């Protein structure tokens, strides 16, 4: 996947790897193509997570997808640990 | 923290039903998405140190989504 086009479908590989290492070891080392398929699950993730905030709003006959969509998605795939942080951060925007 | 806000709402916006998106959804999205690969990453890597080798491989991420409900999605793409 070289092309700009291609490219645009997924975040740049250099902030996915930078992000992979903060979990990992000092000593630890990542081949390229699990590099790459960590790329296409984060996106994968993306559209997963959007294609239930995106469904949830439309039942509700509302144009916008926001944070609390967004959020309510997460707890509905099951990603309930990442809500709770989440929760203060998008509270922070609201008051 | 600095995944690009940009980057995001392109691939939010490839699904034809989205239509508008909040200024904070993004960034909020960001987020979620930093701890999305610091947990997968961490469970690949105790199948790696399993193996007892010491590079994460493409394989270390098919075992790990495998192992957890919440991963289950991504079968599709990362087989075993």
């Amino acid at each position: 996947h070289m092309s700009p086009r291609e490219q645009d479908r997924f975040l740049p590989i250099a902030n996915v790897s930078r992000i992979m290492k903060k979990a990992l070891p000092a000593n630890a080392k990542i081949s390229k193509d699990a590099k790459e398929t960590m790329q296409e699950c984060v996106s994968e993730f993306i559209s997963f997570v959007t294609g239930e905030a995106s469904d949830k709003c439309q039942k509700e006959k509302r144009k916008t997808i926001n944070g609390d969509d967004l959020l309510w998605a997460m707890t509905t795939l099951g990603f309930e640990d990442y809500v709770e942080p989440l929760k203060v951060y998008l509270q922070r925007f609201r008051e | 923290h600095s995944l690009p806000l940009a980057r995001i709402k392109k691939i939010m916006k490839a699904d034809e039903d989205v239509r508008m998106i909040s200024a904070e959804a993004p960034v909020v999205f960001a987020r979620a998405c930093e701890m999305f690969i610091l947990e997968l990453t961490l469970r690949s890597w105790n199948h790696t140190e399993e193996n007892k080798r010491r590079t994460l491989q493409k394989n270390d991420i098919a075992a790990a989504v495998t192992r957890t409900d919440i991963f289950d999605f991504l079968v599709d793409i990362v087989p075993r």
